[PDB]
């Protein structure tokens, strides 16, 4: 029929906080920023509707729709002389895309001991599905208001609209009373985030001269340990971890079974010790740098905020799927600091998603099966709230045997009296407060890392014969070490870390940006694997 | 003028394709053309595939014409795309078309069903649930997705008769579709426009169901959650597809008409869906594929085949195979005169240490088995392992679910993680073993389900690994009364050994080689699992006293040997079980008696699984004591 | 047997009650048939 047009502005001058919205912007374009939390389906909006009249069965379109249902003034043929008695024909009728956003504030700029504001973002047209769950997006377009019944019962005079009983001819109810209460909404003509499998795709779309410095970096020799020295440049002296995260943050790859047992290639990792080890500053370093990474607690955390819940916004309103903190870090990395804190009943809902790499939700009539594909950086301190070094693995963490199997590498810091090493610790924390930033001296920014990183994940490593046997001799070796005797390690070993010995392996080879994963490599996990088992 | 062509159908005079689909002129060409469709079309071989599917819908009594659109579109391109345009207006007249198609072949066919459904296949586009637009409305799409919910079966007004509550009159047949309810005004008798009621007696009904189809979750991008949508079923498609399973629906993405909570006038989408399929019964057997079971069973060595046809990516555990095979097929309940009963079950324990596979012995049998529930002792509860009358809070009714090992009345129920387990699932199992019942007396409902399930279960050591030291009743948490119910106890460590693992590790990096992404003598599995079904429900065996002396003999020594080393209790539990594994080695090779040879092996694998449970100081039985055996 | 019959009942003129009914215990080695002897007094016994 016609094509419906979308402007689209962007750049605005300025960009406003949830809180910073006014009633004096009202139906007028400006720029908002917030991390997305909720995305409804795309639905059919009502935008040019169709009227058949009961008593003229003509047709009447192009009823334009502008913000609410609305019928017909006056009939196309002149005798009817109808305007009440309307019935809309829903083929016949035309539809745009709608999908409600819900925004929360932005973590940097809720205020002193408030909450956080949310609010509903209404994307239309091609801009439906431009913002999923966890993303931090900004969106241009109209301050609106939509009717709110809640504001019932809240304090103030709530304005009213009465009909004008003047020059209307009485002889001698017809009350016509409505409720002027509304809620500020926002209706966004422009999305913007403030499927990359295929490495030709990415490397296309992308600045030349990133492509001379990632180049050159593929160039560089030492290129592995230039990497572990830029990951979490604060911390300094704990490379084994900083490497173990450098592989999480670049993973393996997802093979799939004939039958479908679907082996997962995220490393995930768990980092226990000593208090004050920096066990929480590798966390937040995680979380600000690596993308879709997600940062809780153990105590501030439950079954419903990790994985999905089934909230519910209004009563006697139908019920929700809000994303939990294992899906707003999907193909990312979820950093739980102080797991063992975290309850029993939390831990078995987390091991629903080691599992199986899905969470099943099965509460109020939603019985959803969502994905969570998340590689989980978990720090815990042992019971007694300092490591036990004549004690097993097990019995220093209160982590359930469930949980502790699916952890690929176990880092287990612990400090020491060691008189120059605390020398050189203290020095390098009174220089990071001195300084700022020029303390922080890494041989990559944290722009060209991610870039590196964002490159290297598009590979696929492969593993040539010589890898298979080596292999095979390397996990015979882990065996043989294991139950000498005198070694007593602290986990013992079994498939599961040949499993994880293979992607690691893979990640080193996406680390070296390489296709196949040489022999050396597989060294490399394996002592990488082999340092992380502490003798007991 | 009042009739047109092939050629004149494609130049539109309406504004959309709605009008003019519904105009007359074109829609008795439109029916005529496919009426023709419908009896020249023929494969490339000769065979008239519509003529077939005529014969088998009538031969089969079915009112659903598989009518396929590779045919449609190559044969008619234009009246392909008109049914992918506006399937509503089509679909109405090709119903018609193929009614009357079937008639001609089978005359006299309205009396037995009033029309035909044609379900369209072979769909080009293929969208995703996240894909669906407002483009797509009231178009025919195919989506893929799982069945995540079912809203029963319930009957919808097809051919509505009105009493008239001034007369009495019944007024006749209107036909009612999913648009919108119908109502009459009009009386013929009396002409009243007064109350005029729907008669539900003389009223005909079309089953109608509601499907939530949910994508993939595999194939929802990374950082994005899973949407559904709604799919209505109607009068042939009701109950073909279960929750979990991956089908692809072709049909007409429609509004559900009914705005003021969301701010906007926004409608709901649903699927008015036209075929539904499983994109990828299973247990049945055909006259032919009975032959080939009952010949395959008289091959020797069978029993040996079964055993290394289960479990085929798991490595050795040759064992714990065996036992899964024995307890796979069962033995066969007996009563001696309603007053002495012994079950016909074999239950299997899984001692293992972590790494074990513990978990993928249990998934294939989940796999194989017919009737087979999967439970836990702690984490997905999918079944809550104990019956209990629940009120559901959204349909407001109570439900009396029985527990896992009641839905596995006569199959098998794997338990994973019974090592740990609460009190109530404890003791849910505990009296389900001993009694093959679950008794409840819960919110006025006092009744007895029946349980009678052979249980798999798979545990971890007391403490992490096994010890080979302490006996196998302190080396796990579960106690004496619910060991003894276990028919076979499959205790596997973590061993030390140089080839062992070396081979595992060949095994297991030689299948991540097979899985990667990149293109980088054991019974077939659904032969085998039909196999298994065959079995368990064909072959009861039985033995003859010819057969009784050596397996006294066998007992008594099993007791003198228990009683010096006084470890473990062998009782008359174990020559029971014995018997029990005994019928199963019998059933796997189709006999309808237990040869000596079968014999044989029941007490080899009692002994075996007695034997391992022991102390290494106990174990002298297996070196020189049961030798023999 | 006799725990199926059990013992005559008496009311007392003063509401003593004195019971008839008969508890037997079995304890036992385990093999011993003890709970096969209780599901056949259940099947057995009118209402048990
Ligand atoms: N009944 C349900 N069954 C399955 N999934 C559901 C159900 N309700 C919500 N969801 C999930 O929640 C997501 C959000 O979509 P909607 O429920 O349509 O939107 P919403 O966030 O509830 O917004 P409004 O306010 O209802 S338009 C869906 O894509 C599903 O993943
Ligand atoms: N190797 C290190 N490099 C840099 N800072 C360090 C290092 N070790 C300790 N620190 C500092 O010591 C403090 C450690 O605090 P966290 O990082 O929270 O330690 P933690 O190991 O999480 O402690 P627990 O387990 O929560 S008691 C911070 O001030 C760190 O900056
Ligand atoms: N014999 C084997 N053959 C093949 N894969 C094996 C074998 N033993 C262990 N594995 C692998 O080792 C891993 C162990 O996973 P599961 O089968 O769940 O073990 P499990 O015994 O259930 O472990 P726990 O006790 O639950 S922590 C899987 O990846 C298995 O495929
Ligand atoms: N004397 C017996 N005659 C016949 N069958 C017997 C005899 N003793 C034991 N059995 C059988 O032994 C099996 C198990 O005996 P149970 O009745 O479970 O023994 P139990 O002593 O009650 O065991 P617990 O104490 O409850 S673990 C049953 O199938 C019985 O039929
Ligand atoms: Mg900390
Ligand atoms: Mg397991
Ligand atoms: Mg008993
Ligand atoms: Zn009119
Ligand atoms: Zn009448």
């Amino acid at each position: 029929t016609e094509r419906v047009f979308q402007i689209s502005f962007f750049n605005l001058p300025t960009v406003h906080r949830i809180r910073d919205i006014r009633s004096e912007k009202i139906g007028s374009l400006l720029s908002i920023s917030g991390t997305v939390t909720r995305t409804s389906e795309v639905r059919p909006e009502l935008y040019k509707a169709s009227f058949t009249c009961d008593m003229c069965r003509a047709i009447v379109d192009n009823v334009e729709q502008s913000f609410k249902y609305t019928e017909p003034t006056f009939c196309p043929n002149p005798s009817c002389e109808n305007r009440a008695f309307w019935t809309l024909n829903v083929t016949r009728s035309r539809f745009l895309d709608w999908q409600k956003v819900r925004i929360q504030e932005n973590a940097n700029e809720i205020p002193t001991g408030s909450m956080p504001r949310t609010l509903d973002v209404i994307l239309r047209g091609d801009s439906v599905e431009r913002a999923k769950p966890g993303d931090r997006c900004k969106f241009t377009g109209v301050e609106i208001v939509v009717p709110d019944v809640t504001q019932l019962g809240l304090p103030g005079v709530k304005p009213s609209s009465t009909l004008d009983t003047r020059g209307i001819s009485k002889t001698t109810r017809s009350l016509g009373v409505r409720d002027l209460t509304y809620k500020i909404s926002f209706l966004a003509c422009h999305v913007i985030s403030i499927n990359e499998r295929d490495q030709e795709v990415f490397l296309n779309s992308l600045s030349s001269d990133e492509i001379n410095e990632l180049k050159e970096m593929v160039k560089d020799e030492h290129i592995y340990d230039k990497l572990v020295r830029s990951i979490a440049p604060a911390v300094f002296g704990h490379e084994a971890v900083k490497k173990g995260i450098l592989l999480q943050m670049l993973g393996g790859v997802h093979k799939s079974t004939v039958e479908g047992i679907k082996l997962r290639g995220d490393i995930n990792i768990c980092v226990v010790g000593d208090p004050s080890t920096s066990k929480s500053q590798f966390l937040k370093y995680v979380v600000g740098f690596a993308p879709r990474s997600v940062y809780t607690s153990g105590k501030a955390s439950s079954a419903a905020g990790l994985t999905a819940a089934v909230v519910r916004d209004e009563e006697g309103g139908d019920y929700t799927i809000e994303a939990g903190a294992l899906m707003l870090a999907d193909n990312g990395i979820c950093c739980i600091d102080e797991f063992d804190k975290m309850d029993i009943s939390d831990q078995v809902a987390i091991h629903e998603a080691m599992e199986q790499q899905t969470i099943s939700i099965a509460k109020a009539g939603i019985h959803a099966t969502l994905n969570a594909r998340t590689s989980i950086l978990a720090a815990a301190n042992p019971v007694g709230g300092r490591y036990n070094r004549k004690l097993s693995l097990r019995g220093n963490l209160n982590m359930t045997a469930p949980i502790m199997s699916r952890f690929d590498l176990f880092f287990v810091i612990l400090d020491d009296c060691n008189e120059k090493i605390d020398t050189e610790l203290a020095s390098h924390i009174v220089d990071l407060h001195m300084k700022r930033d020029e303390a922080i001296e890494p041989p990559f920014s944290a722009e060209q890392l991610r870039r590196y990183i964002k490159y290297a994940r598009t590979f696929k490593p492969i593993l040539t014969k010589e890898a298979r046997s080596y292999l095979v001799e390397k996990y015979k070796e882990l065996r043989k070490d294991d139950a000498q005797g005198f070694s007593r390690s602290s986990y013992r070993i079994t498939v599961r870390q040949l499993e994880s010995m293979i992607r690691l392996s893979e990640a080193i080879a996406r680390a070296n940006c390489v296709d196949e994963i040489t022999p050396s490599f597989i060294a490399e996990a394996y002592d990488l694997l082999r340092q992380s088992i502490i003798r007991v | 003028r009042e009739e047109l062509t092939l050629e004149s159908l494609s130049n539109v005079k309406a504004n959309s394709y709605s009008e003019w689909i519904t105009q007359p002129n074109v829609s008795r060409t439109i029916a005529r053309e496919l009426k023709s469709f419908l009896l020249e079309y023929t494969d490339e071989t000769g065979r008239s595939v519509y003529g077939a599917r005529i014969r088998t819908l009538g031969e089969m009594n079915s009112e659903s014409l598989e009518v396929n659109y590779r045919h449609l579109a190559e044969s008619k391109a234009i009246l392909a795309l008109f049914l992918a345009k506006c399937p509503e207006e089509m679909l109405k007249i090709f119903d018609l078309v193929a009614m009357e198609a079937t008639e001609l072949h089978y005359p006299d066919y309205a009396r037995i069903h009033s029309e035909i459904h044609v379900r369209i296949s072979d769909f080009p586009t293929i969208y995703s649930l996240r894909e669906l637009r407002e483009s797509n409305l009231s178009s025919l799409v195919r989506v893929t997705g799982v069945v995540t919910r079912r809203t029963g079966v319930f009957p919808q007004l097809k051919y509505v008769k009105f009493n008239c509550l001034k007369c009495g009159s019944i007024l006749g047949p209107f036909f009612q579709d999913s648009n919108e309810e119908i109502r009459i005004s009009f009386c013929t008798n009396c002409k009243s426009k007064g109350p005029f009621r729907v008669n539900g007696e003389k009223t005909v009904y079309r089953n109608y169901q509601r499907v939530t189809l949910q994508e993939a979750p595999g194939t929802v991008p990374p950082g994005r959650l899973p949407r559904h949508r709604e799919v209505i079923l109607l009068a042939d498609l009701v109950d073909v597809s279960k929750p979990g399973e991956e089908v692809e629906v072709t049909g007409i993405y429609k509004n559900n008409y009914d705005n003021a909570k969301n701010g906007f006038p926004v409608f709901a989408t649903i699927i008015e869906a036209n075929s539904i399929k499983r994109r990828e019964d299973v247990f049945s057997w055909t006259e032919e594929e009975e032959r080939e079971f009952r010949k395959i069973s008289r091959d020797r060595g069978i029993i040996d085949k079964i055993i290394s046809s289960m479990a085929p990516s798991i490595y050795g555990h040759r064992d714990i195979k065996t036992a899964v095979a024995c307890s796979l097929f069962g033995g066969v309940p007996k009563n001696v005169n309603g007053k002495h009963s012994i079950r016909g079950d074999i239950n299997v324990l899984l001692l293992g240490d972590p790494g074990t596979a513990k978990s993928q012995i249990l998934k294939y049998v989940e796999k194989t088995a017919h009737r087979a529930v999967f439970a836990t002792g702690q984490g997905a509860s999918a079944v809550g392992l104990t019956a209990s009358v629940r009120k559901d809070p959204i349909t407001k009714e109570w439900t009396l679910e029985g527990g896992a090992l009641v839905l596995a009345d006569k199959g098998v129920c794997l338990i994973d993680e019974f090592d740990k387990m609460n009190d109530q699932d404890r003791t849910s199992i505990h009296e389900a073993m001993e009694q093959q019942s679950i008794s409840i007396s819960k919110a006025g409902i006092v009744t007895t389900l029946q349980a009678r399930c052979s249980i798999i279960a798979a545990a971890n050591p007391n403490g992490g690994r096994y010890n080979s030291t302490l006996p196998l009743a302190q080396n796990v948490s579960l106690t004496e009364p619910i060991l003894s119910r276990f028919d076979i106890l499959c205790v596997v460590r973590d061993l030390v050994d140089e080839e062992a693992d070396e081979r595992l590790a060949t095994f297991v990096v030689d299948s991540h080689v097979r899985s990667h992404p990149e293109n980088d003598s054991p019974i077939p599995q659904e032969l085998l699992m039909k196999y298994i079904h065959y079995a368990r429900t064909k072959i009861y065996p039985k033995l003859h006293q010819m057969d009784m002396d050596k397996v006294s003999r066998v007992y008594a020594d099993l007791r003198r040997e228990s009683i010096s080393t006084g470890s473990f209790p062998i009782t008359v539990r174990h020559l029971e079980s014995i018997l029990r594994i005994a019928e199963s080695f019998a059933k796997m090779r189709l006999s309808e008696f237990v040869s000596s040879y079968d014999l044989d092996r029941a007490i080899k694998v009692v002994v075996d699984s007695f034997v391992d449970a022991q102390k290494v100081s106990v174990r002298r039985q297996l070196r020189r004591s049961f030798a023999i055996y | 047997v006799c725990l199926l019959m059990g013992g005559s009942k008496k009311i007392l003129p003063d509401g003593m009650r004195l019971r008839g009914d008969i508890n037997v215990l079995l304890l036992g080695d385990p093999g011993t048939a003890k709970s096969q002897l209780l599901k056949f007094v259940e099947k057995v016994s009118p209402i048990a």
